[PDB]
DNA sequence: TCATGAATGACTATGCACGT
DNA sequence: TCATGAATGACTATGCACGT
């Protein structure tokens, strides 16, 4: 068991449960999203740490400079574990670390930066499956009479729309289908019912198979060597769609 | 270089500041209960079409439209004003339908302008109802490019309903919010008893407006402060939250706070109690835990010691925290460009007067337009009776000016009417199409007579205010939230 | 809960980011030389009517319109992008007419959004010329509510004219600005010699485009780097400011810097000289004084010691300060959704290709519309030829449909034409108006003939681009600013 | 007497002049960062310095002295003027013999003026008595004639006058662009500020005079003091007649 | 001494590539 | 290490009146 604040980051909205095993940390993109998330969370088991701005690239940046970065300090301090050789999973204050960023490309970029931080400073958190990725909704179908539905893809939107219309439900062609361009546009309720309610949230657990293969990929994508990254993109971007086929 | 004495400069400049702040920034117009920024935001959204019949527009567009046309000030503070009007814990009857993160009753700030969308609420649509029918005076904006409303039609008593708080120079206002249904009853009585003097009117209205109705619910303790506010224009109203004592399986007891009085910051309240225990001043309290959520609402659990009495700790909370706090009522509003402290009957009466003015002006506008339509229709009817000649006349004319001048002479018609004949489509020459012109004339003349009758009868005017308000209250009226108890 | 491998997640996410930054953000489209935010701001202002034929709109309105309809990002950075397009020291040919404080070449920041107004410049109006005539492909915006353009018509070669600098992922662009008159000559040659191969075209275009023309004037030293940039797509261009030695009355000599190379902050430049003396690295310098003003422009006076040679101090300034600095040209632009490094002949050609596409598409649209108008006019003339019969028919109809169906029967008409006859006003039955309809048909058939001729002849199409562009250059073209000297 | 100007122990916001002679030097105290930025650009850097003030100035009549001295904007003013305050006031150390207060023509600019004049009258009164304090009158309108040079107006009346004269003279204005209305200094660029408030050959300055010190003291205490009641009654008493102070 | 709310925005840190 | 330029906003201080 570990004490919750009521010596930790000022931005941290800690949970109430003293048990790390039951506790969860939602690392959120933006003050707005983190603010509403703080309101829609389950304050018992879920803590919120909003991260502001692009995270510093630990692959590129010198070590001391990373340690000066306020956002990195917030993460390291909040997780309780150390870093590198001084890492101790026994001090892990949340056994569930959910990264929640916008569905857009900048959210994807922030994810890669956070995953780089974790893989380089606190790898065991990934190896032991304590790192997760929340999948935000993209659309909200607001039926005239029926309860609203959330869609996490264009396909799902098309499907739910088809099913509803076939079932006799109807939507306004003005209000209609609300499209989310980021977590910041969501209120507390919407976040709870899509990304934080454990009974409906869509989490993806980050797994680490080949550490050496992961190591070189991180070094390529996040490293200082531009040439290597440039050729990698031109080589593999052509086939990004077909990774899961 | 011209010389100027410091006394002249100081006096002139400060008075100019004081006056515009009083009449133009910080204090609400008695008729619609709005400050200039509120009025300008709402009309900007209205004119932009940001209405509940369409999807929420990005709130940046509302701010930008307000800035560029009506409010020559900063975008930031304007957004704050727009946000406040969307918060259900701020306004008893929100005027802005906000989409996104608009903050909380605690220290959680609203999201930035970029993240939020906004549109007018249905009730705000009643604030602006028929504003385009010359129901209120318009004046040029800050650079004369466009017109802005001096006051909104305000088809429900918004000043009393939503209240107002404002710091000016030399004075300040603090009007509490009220229940719409209770205000409506007061207005209904004021309309029926249109000849009743202030003494009787105050007695009647005070009987119907039982007291303020805060959006944060809670409790009103006592009746004197409420009475003072309505009879004097100033009074101290004691507010309380609600506390519900819970027992534990162990037998331990805890106080559950689910409501707080108006304008009490939830996080400051918890922090206050926390600071008022960490160093004593609230013994008997064992633990403070905020079990609040978006689903259960406010829920502050105060576990107390075994050797502690529930009511003793509750009474201590009433004493040393804002769990019990008073609303410093000060009924100050701008009346005809002058700041005035008002009795409740005066607040009701001045609003009823505004409604009557709106309805008469609307009727006047509609009557004028009805005549213009009738005037042109009469012109068309004349053309149809001599249609064979009219067409032959137009065809044989070398120009349209010649045709117009001829039409005037042919049918003994105005130039406006003759212009309408010329603008007439060949569509309108079909048998059934000729008939509708006749019928439309018959239709309008009935409408004209009706409008004339309304203007001639104050009874109907008052009846319209009553019926139209009743419709609004039936649709948008809600239950009382703040409970009123005795000492 | 679904499992995902870290390599899969990393690769997909970062590539998706890199590709959007490359193609959607940081790098200019070769056809109009615009990044997405630029294009969206400009079209937002354009559609909003913020054009030179009206007073400056508050810049907040441009930001809000861009943000709300096209650019799903923050108001701040969007304002920055709009501001930069209004700065004469940033853009060789400003696209935004700014009113108010938009900053300086030094560290003086632009005024906040609230303080400034903005509208499109005349040249920016050439960027958007006839965009509403289906000259460019439109796509749905970020929420599908409205349509936005994929590219602007760009009736002057804006990529080369204004240049572009952008940091993407895995690559970056740095195209310098050029003199519009010189670009036009290259375009004219490309049009005349439309079949010339790349070698000849590169030789011809390099002869006419003498080198970059920076808004900050200054000097270009040497020719190698310019040639490399045009031949390779990569080149290092040495820039210099302008120094003028002055001899004082008392006897001392001073260096007067009146120009600096492109993208050199004046305040940083002064601070750099100062600080390299504070430590002591530019001996011979006695005193540094910034005599700059809004009226004389840049004027930095560097008084040198009596035992110091002016040329030596200037060479020391060239070496140790940005008085001499290189422009790292990297001619990278998006071509057909693909990032590509381009020779100068390729940049010209691709632009000419885009212009021909615009003109052909415009002609097609005008021909379609012209045919429609003629189609209806053909109907109108038939009505006029049998005017007596037309009216009698419409009269006897119970509806307008019976009248319509009859008109088809009478004159062998479409439904469109008959409907157009129906919508006709009696105004047009006057003599001159009837004749106006006749002449209008004759006019359109003449215009249709002209339009058909254009589509059938590439020669005319190239002629149109040449002549229209020539008109733009004569009106909006200016003198060269950056002087080109040898080693 | 001469004093060093800052060039790469004075306020960071201060854009000092080059001339080391206070008798020839001027300090423009400007309302807002934007206006201060434009002033810094349009000024004559030889004799004119710019000290932008951000936000409403602290009321030295209401606030206690220790809190006033901790206010960053007051510190900037006191430091920039070089003189001390109250008993430690030494006019010999005055760094500028012209202190131009330049605020928006609008209502909040007037308010800031009274707050600044309150600071000066209470902390540095001799600056007022010796005529070192001035008030800049910003333009309200800019008439943009189609072919002629543009004209500035400092009142509605002057706008009407210049409009009539120009039209009578055969000049013409666009009814779209036309007459630009300034709502504050921040809306002006460097040039516009120079040609209306900073060019000493065109600027309209008002020199603050102090006749009756005892009467001034009373007025200052009433308008700016802690007593609300006195201020309220004064406003309701005298606001009715503000138009007729100069008739 | 703290809250209210309508007025009077610059500063702060990162990603990203490239050349000093 | 700094500049470039589109991307990812909270904090900071006064006026003004009034009540605990
Ligand atoms: C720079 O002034 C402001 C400050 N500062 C003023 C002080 C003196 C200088 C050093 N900083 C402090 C804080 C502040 F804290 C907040 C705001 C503010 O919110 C605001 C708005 O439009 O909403 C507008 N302004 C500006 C119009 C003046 C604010
Ligand atoms: C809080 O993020 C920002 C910072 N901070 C991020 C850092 C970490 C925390 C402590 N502050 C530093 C500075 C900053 F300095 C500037 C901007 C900024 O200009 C901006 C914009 O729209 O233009 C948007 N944002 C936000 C959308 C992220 C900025
Ligand atoms: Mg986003
Ligand atoms: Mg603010
Ligand atoms: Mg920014
Ligand atoms: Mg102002």
């Amino acid at each position: 068991a570990l004490v919750r604040r009521k010596g930790l980051p000022g931005k941290l909205a800690d949970c109430r449960s003293t048990d790390p095993r039951k506790s969860e940390l939602y690392v959120v993109e933006g003050d707005s999203a983190g603010g509403s998330a703080k309101s829609g969370r389950d304050s018992m088991f879920q803590a919120i740490l909003p991260l502001r701005g692009k995270i510093i690239n630990v692959e590129k940046a010198r070590i001391d400079r990373v340690l000066k970065n306020t956002e990195v300090q917030a993460i390291i301090t909040a997780l309780g574990t150390g870093i590198h050789d001084e890492f101790d999973i026994g001090k892990l204050r949340y056994h569930k670390i959910v990264l929640m960023a916008d569905a857009d490309v900048d959210g994807q970029h922030i994810s890669t930066l956070l995953l780089t931080l974790l893989f380089r400073f606190m790898r065991p958190l990934i190896e032991n499956g304590h790192v997760f990725l929340a999948q935000p909704p993209l659309y909200k179908l607001k039926w005239q009479r029926s309860d609203p539905e959330f869609a996490y893809s264009d396909r799902e939107r098309d499907g739910l729309l088809e099913a509803g219309l076939k079932a006799g439900k109807k939507i306004n062609k003005e209000d209609g289908i609300q499209r989310y361009k980021g977590l910041g546009e969501m209120d507390a309720k919407e976040l709870w019912e899509t990304t934080m309610d454990p009974s409906v949230r869509v989490l993806r657990q980050v797994t680490l198979d080949d550490a050496a293969a992961a190591d070189e990929l991180f070094s390529i994508l996040m490293g200082e060597d531009v040439d290597a990254r440039r050729s990698f993109i031109t080589r593999n971007a052509k086939d990004v769609r077909f990774l899961d086929v | 270089i011209e010389p100027v004495d410091i006394e002249q400069e100081m006096q002139r400049s400060y008075i100019d500041y004081a006056m515009s702040v009083i009449v133009g920034r910080a204090l609400p117009e008695v008729r619609d209960g709005l400050k200039p920024v509120h009025r300008r935001v709402l009309y900007a959204m209205f004119d932009s079409g940001f209405r509940p019949d369409r999807s929420h527009a990005k709130s940046a567009r509302s701010v930008a439209e307000t800035m560029g046309n009506y409010h020559p000030h900063g975008d930031a503070s304007i957004y704050d004003s727009l946000v406040r009007m969307a918060q259900p814990w701020s306004l008893r009857y929100p005027l802005v339908d906000g989409q996104g993160n608009f903050g909380s009753p605690g220290n959680d700030p609203p999201a930035a302008m970029r993240y939020t969308e906004a549109r007018l609420t249905p009730l705000a649509m009643e604030m602006l109802r028929e504003i385009d029918e010359e129901t209120v005076d318009f004046i040029p904006n800050y650079d004369g490019r466009v017109q802005e409303p001096t006051v909104l039609p305000s088809r429900f008593p918004n000043l009393l309903a939503n209240g107002s708080g404002g710091i000016a120079v030399g004075m300040a206002t603090n009007i509490p919010p009220h229940n719409l249904r209770e205000l409506a009853d007061a207005v209904f009585w004021a309309l029926e008893n249109h000849d009743a003097d202030e003494e009787e009117t105050l007695a009647a209205v005070m009987g119907r407006v039982k007291g303020p109705d805060f959006p944060t619910a809670g409790l009103i303790v006592g009746s004197q402060g409420t009475a003072d506010a309505y009879k004097t224009g100033r009074g101290s109203i004691r507010m309380r939250g609600v506390v519900e004592v819970e027992e534990d399986s162990r037998g331990r007891t805890s106080l559950v706070i689910t409501e707080l009085p108006y304008q009490v910051n939830h996080d400051n309240f918890i922090t206050s109690i926390a600071e008022q225990v960490r160093d004593g001043k609230l013994a008997g309290i064992s633990n403070i835990e905020d079990q609040s959520s978006d689903r259960v609402g406010l829920r502050i659990v105060i576990e107390i010691k075994r050797d502690a009495v529930a009511k003793v700790v509750i009474n201590n909370l009433y004493k040393h925290t804002q769990l019990q706090t008073s609303f410093g009522a000060n009924m100050l509003a701008i009346v005809d460009g002058v700041p005035r402290t008002l009795r409740l009957d005066q607040l009701i009466r001045y609003y009823v007067d505004h409604q009557l003015d709106v309805i008469v002006r609307r009727t006047t506008y509609r009557l004028r337009k009805a005549n213009e339509r009738a005037h042109i229709l009469r012109g068309l009817v004349k053309a149809l009776d001599a249609l064979d000649e009219v067409i032959a006349l137009i065809r044989a004319s070398e120009t349209v000016d010649i045709a117009r001048a001829g039409l005037i002479e042919l049918l003994d018609i105005d130039e406006i009417q003759a212009q309408a004949i010329l603008d007439m489509q060949l569509r309108r020459l079909a048998a059934l199409e000729r008939q509708r012109i006749i019928d439309d004339l018959a239709k309008i003349e009935a409408e004209i007579a009706d409008l004339e009758d309304i203007l001639a009868k104050p009874e109907r005017q008052r009846g319209i205010v009553r019926d139209e308000l009743a419709e609004i209250v039936d649709r948008h009226g809600d239950d009382r939230r703040t409970r009123i108890i005795a000492i």
